[PDB]
């Protein structure tokens, strides 16, 4: 239509004296036209045009004002000294009428940056509360843009934003709730308060419902303090308003992840909610679906089926038919697959071009995804090869072949062989590469390789370089794997085809010379089956889904080992007792992502305990350095050393340790409590993940106590015969004490309490005791730190409560004393 | 805050009489036109309120020599999108003082540009009331 | 002696690289064990040659791709090879400085049989009886 240069240029007159609202407005229209028609502005002339226009803001005409808003936003980024236009926009923005109000806030806020943010706020507060949708919605979207430049200004607007939220007017609410969710967010909980306020309400605003559904879709039970249900009384889990999109979004989330469970007037576990909307017009597309559903997509699938299946079969309209395939695909599942496959077979008949490729891929893809047997997948993959013969590709040769060598290989090659009979050189580089690669790699004894070779030999002549090169190298590997083959390799390679073309020659000269001339140490080594060049995943199935309706390694296996590894890096802990075990009951001192996350584990050594404290400073305003967790033992333990966490910045874990020595004569338990306080140096930080200030202050954060149990000292085992082990460990360290467990009225619980506490597995599966028997003998075994066995015998008497005489024997005085004390 | 991906009003080839991009995904002419040609090819010569293109529900209508578009998300349905598309058709008609054809749009290029910006704002649906848009805009 | 410099701009440049792998794999080291140097002698080249084939190594600012061309070819033969580092002996160099089978005339053994345009017409001629 227009020329960008002439129009950008003539705009410069505004900058001088002429303001002429008609002429300038036209010139502006022309700018909008240059963009719209599709053109790109030249920067010098743009920069000039922008400074000129600001003069035009003096004249207040509604059409000129309008031109001015669109033109400055489009020209804003390809212009300089734009800042002048802010004042003019504020002047316009306060002027009453929707033409100015709404369009200005949007143009102003786009140009506005954090410095300028402050200016627009009075006018913004006035514009947001409006139940006149233009002014309010433009102001609400405007605030969203402004969250970037400066967050804090926008946040103050949360009250005006909320005020708009209370409208049932669709725009004012959609914008209000949507924006609010973004704005007020400083934690989940404050947003959740905003949502609960609207939540109990039966809106007539579908957009608000939708934007909110998304916020809601996850279970929120902290909305406005707390509440006893994930409840959403606005359609998400409810079905207060029917309208097929909202109904679909809501129904797929709620069914197997309740936003609330099913109500008689609002299904929300049952499959129903989608289905009542399901017979419909074009509208049906949302309605008919599924996704998730109780307990599977399949009972759901049956409802809707009439609709999806008739459109999919009948309509050879692309627009309908696509909705019908997506809808079939959605009502699908593992079960559904029988049905889904016949339909997809049928579908290509309506739209057959790419759609053909897709159905032959889909039937294979569905068989791989939803199991109807891996074999059937191969058989479908043959049908794909047959029908298209060329829309298979290179990625198919690699994917078919890799997939095939899971089971199919002998068959696949053979099928391929037959498939190769097709068409000599229009079959493509890829099929020849597949029969060639497979015949090379399997080295057929399932069928005679001679047919395969004869088929491939012809294809090579008239097809691309990459296959002819493929054919020589394959032949060489084929030689190395099977001796028999060598005579065919020679007739093929001497030919002008499989060698002596171009690329084919170079590869061949190498491959040939290595087979012919050389040892074939290399050739032998090279064939490991004669496999592909790469093993990807199973690419086809996802591709197909969209297209149709258009080494974790480990050391440790035990808590002691993983901790032992962590400990081992540090010297002191392995140098001063080596680790018998680490706790089977590690206790987290301070909860996750509050102030600190500290998890401590107590590790036992031959004569020591090391406490590993994994410390996180989740303090947004700080970053920590030289952090240690300090300890006060409540019994006689010596605290030898502290190992610091070098730094703990915001949200970054670090580990600190305290090594203490264990008593080895203590008459009371090694079940003991340590009071923990982390001390550290704080340097100020701007929350990101870390950043330290030039100077800072000392600060401390209090932590929970760490409890060490007898369970940490002992590792559980059972014995085949307790009595022998029990005598064998040391009846010379034997001590006996009688306890009453009055809070345990039966033997079975009693055995469980001694077993858990001590960290001893009761022998011979003695946690199950004959219910309410007068006498019982409980056999305990486990190994104590240092590597010495500890056996405990508890002879239980059951009155109405449990009394036990617990006799313990151990290779030391300490386990005996420790167990006896801890139990009572 | 997002519903509408883009709005296009296209001649009966898919070429840009108009498009205004409420996505940031097409700003350059080459690609804005490619998009336009892409959506017009699927959707056209099968009029319904549904089309699925690019994994997005595309809602469209037609006139004498134009096809009118809203592209939006496919987690929705036609009807939500349709409310935008109906506003788009309607508001342009009342605004221009003549029904949407290539002739009405070209007749008043300014009414068309302004009217569409009121309907969609950066992919959020700013307005959907045809009457409101028309008063809001000044020719 | 240029070779690190020439190869390296390409090795870190892009274009289309499937078949590139095969050809570079048998090729890069060859001929004389230490007779180049720009900031990568012939040995860096053998390193490179191996990385490009299917290995991994910092050399020529890394190769463009490593994953080979059509499924049969793979890296391995050549990887084993370069017994004597890029030197005319019984390695890549041997292969490179030798020609696969007979190569003489215009019988189509490293040949193409006259002038390419005249040949299209002769191929067309089926000579059906």
């Amino acid at each position: 239509h227009l020329e960008k240069s002439a129009v950008l240029q003539e705009a410069r007159v505004f900058n001088e004296t002429p303001i002429n609202p008609r002429k300038c407005a036209h010139i502006l229209t022309k700018i909008l036209y240059l963009i719209n028609q599709g053109e790109h502005l030249g920067t010098t002339e743009a920069t000039e045009a922008f400074f000129a226009m600001t003069k035009l803001f003096q004249s207040n005409d509604p059409t000129l004002r309008r031109m001015c808003y669109l033109t400055i936003k489009e020209m804003s980024c390809i212009a300089e000294d734009v800042i002048i236009v802010t004042s003019s926009l504020t002047k316009d923005m306060t002027g009453k009428e929707d033409n100015y109000r709404g369009p200005a806030v949007r143009a102003l806020c786009q140009i506005t940056d954090s410095t300028m943010l402050q200016a627009v706020e009075r006018y913004m507060k006035q514009a947001i509360v409006d139940k006149v949708p233009s002014v309010s919605s433009s102001a609400l979207v405007s605030s969203l843009h402004l969250l970037k430049c400066s967050f804090d200004v926008v946040k103050r607007w949360v009250n005006e934003a909320q005020e708009a939220a209370s409208s049932d007017n669709i725009m004012v609410q959609y914008h209000a709730l949507g924006l609010l969710y973004h704005v007020r967010k400083n934690d989940r909980l404050a947003v959740s308060k905003m949502i609960s306020k609207f939540t109990r309400h039966g809106l007539k605003s579908p957009f608000a419902y939708c934007m909110m559904i998304r916020v809601a879709s996850k279970q929120l039970e902290e909305e406005d303090g707390s509440r006893d249900s994930p409840l959403f009384d606005f359609i998400e889990s409810c079905l207060r308003n029917k309208h097929e999109m909202v109904v679909y979004e809501a129904a797929s989330a709620i069914v197997n992840l309740p936003g609330c469970s099913a109500k008689e007037l609002a299904p929300a576990v049952s499959v129903l909610q989608l289905f009542c909307s399901s017979p419909k017009a074009a509208l049906r597309y949302a309605a008919v679906r599924t996704l998730n559903k109780v307990a599977m997509k399949h009972p759901s699938a049956v409802t809707a089926c009439n609709l999806d299946l008739e459109n999919l079969v009948t309509d050879s309209n692309r627009s309908i038919a696509t909705l019908a395939i997506t809808t079939l695909l959605k009502t699908g599942s593992e079960s559904s697959i029988d049905r889904l496959m016949k339909q997809i077979s049928s579908f290509m008949s309506e739209i057959s071009d790419e759609f053909k490729v897709v159905v032959v891929q889909a039937i294979s893809a569905l068989c791989q995804k939803y199991p109807r047997k891996h074999a059937v997948l191969m058989n479908f993959l043959f049908t794909m090869l047959r029908e298209e013969g060329g829309f298979e590709y290179k990625r198919a040769i690699v994917d078919c072949i890799i997939s095939i060598i899971e089971e199919n290989s002998e068959s696949k090659e053979t099928g391929l062989s037959h498939l190769c009979e097709f068409i000599e050189d229009c079959e493509f580089t890829v099929l020849a590469t597949r029969i060639l690669h497979l015949l090379g790699q399997e080295g057929p004894k399932t069928n005679n390789p001679s047919k395969y070779i004869r088929f491939i030999y012809n294809r090579v002549v008239l097809e691309h370089e990459e296959v002819r090169a493929g054919a020589v190298s394959a032949l060489a590997k084929f030689g190395a794997q099977n001796e028999e083959m060598l005579p065919s390799i020679l007739v093929l390679l001497k030919r002008c085809v499989m060698d002596d073309d171009n690329e084919v020659r170079d590869r061949a000269t190498f491959y040939l010379n290595v087979l012919e001339q050389k040892q074939k140490a290399l050739n032998a080594g090279y064939i490991l089956n004669g496999l592909t060049v790469s093993i990807p995943g199973l690419e086809k199935a996802l591709q197909q889904y969209t297209l149709e309706p258009s080494q974790p390694e480990k050391v440790a296996a035990t808590r002691q080992e993983i901790f032992q590894e962590q400990l081992a890096a540090v010297p002191e802990f392995q140098g001063l007792g080596p680790l018998f075990k680490s706790s089977p009951e590690p206790v987290a001192l301070t909860e996750s992502e509050t102030e600190y996350v500290i998890r401590c584990t107590k590790h036992t050594f031959s004569d020591h305990l090391v406490f590993q404290f994994d410390c996180t400073n989740t303090l947004n305003d700080q970053t920590l350095e030289n952090v240690t967790v300090q300890m006060e033992p409540t019994e006689a333990y010596e605290v030898l050393s502290y190992v610091p966490a070098r730094s703990l910045p915001y949200n970054q874990p670090g580990t600190c340790y305290t090594l203490v020595a264990l008593p080895t004569e203590d008459p009371t338990a090694v079940a003991c409590t340590f009071s923990c306080v982390m001390k550290f140096t704080v340097k100020d930080c701007d929350p990101n993940t870390g950043e330290i200030d030039e100077e800072g202050y000392e600060d401390e954060y209090v932590l929970e106590d760490l409890e060490v149990t007898v369970a940490d000292h002992i590792q559980k085992v059972m014995k085949v015969n307790f009595e022998a082990a029990w005598d064998e460990v040391g009846d010379e360290f034997e001590k006996e004490e009688t306890f009453t467990l009055s809070t345990i009225k039966t033997l079975e619980e009693a055995v469980g309490n001694i077993v858990k506490f001590l960290g001893m597995h009761p022998c011979e599966r003695s946690d199950k005791v004959p219910e309410n028997k007068n006498t019982h003998t409980l056999l305990l075994a486990g190994v104590f730190r240092g590597g010495h066995d500890i056996l405990v015998r508890s002879r239980l008497l059951l009155l109405d409560t449990v009394t036990m005489q617990v006799t313990a024997r151990s290779s030391e005085e300490l386990p005996v004393d420790i167990i006896l004390a801890s139990v009572g | 805050l997002y519903t509408v991906k883009a709005i296009l009003i296209l001649d009966n080839d898919g070429d840009r009489l108009f498009a205004k991009y409420y996505d940031d995904t097409y700003p350059s002419v080459k690609e804005q036109k490619a998009f336009e040609k892409n959506i017009f090819n699927k959707t056209h010569r099968t009029d319904s309120e549904i089309a699925l293109l690019e994994g997005l529900t595309v809602v469209y209508k037609s006139s004498i020599d134009l096809y009118f578009y809203v592209i939006g998300s496919s987690y929705e349905n036609e009807l939500m999108l349709m409310a935008v598309l109906n506003c788009l058709f309607d508001s342009l008609s009342q605004m221009l003082r003549k029904n949407v054809e290539k002739r009405a749009l070209l007749e008043n290029m300014e009414g068309l540009f302004l009217a569409v910006d009121e309907i969609v704002d950066g992919g959020v649906i700013l307005e959907s009331d045809p009457q409101q848009v028309v008063h809001r805009v000044a020719l | 002696e240029d070779i690190q410099s020439v190869m390296t701009e390409v090795r870190r440049s892009l274009g289309e690289i499937p078949i590139v792998e095969s050809e570079i794999k048998k090729e890069a080291g060859e001929l004389k064990p230490e007779e180049e140097i720009t900031v990568g002698p012939v040995q860096k080249l053998v390193t490179e040659m191996g990385t490009y084939a299917t290995q991994s190594a910092l050399s020529s600012s890394r190769p463009t791709k490593k994953e080979e061309d059509r499924p049969p070819l793979r890296g391995f033969l050549l990887d084993g090879d370069f017994f004597v580092a890029a030197s005319l002996a019984t390695t890549l160099t041997k292969i490179a400085l030798r020609y696969v089978a007979l190569v003489q005339e215009k019988k189509k053994q490293n040949s193409f049989v006259a002038e390419a345009m005249l040949l299209m017409a002769t191929i067309l001629h089926l000579g059906k009886s």
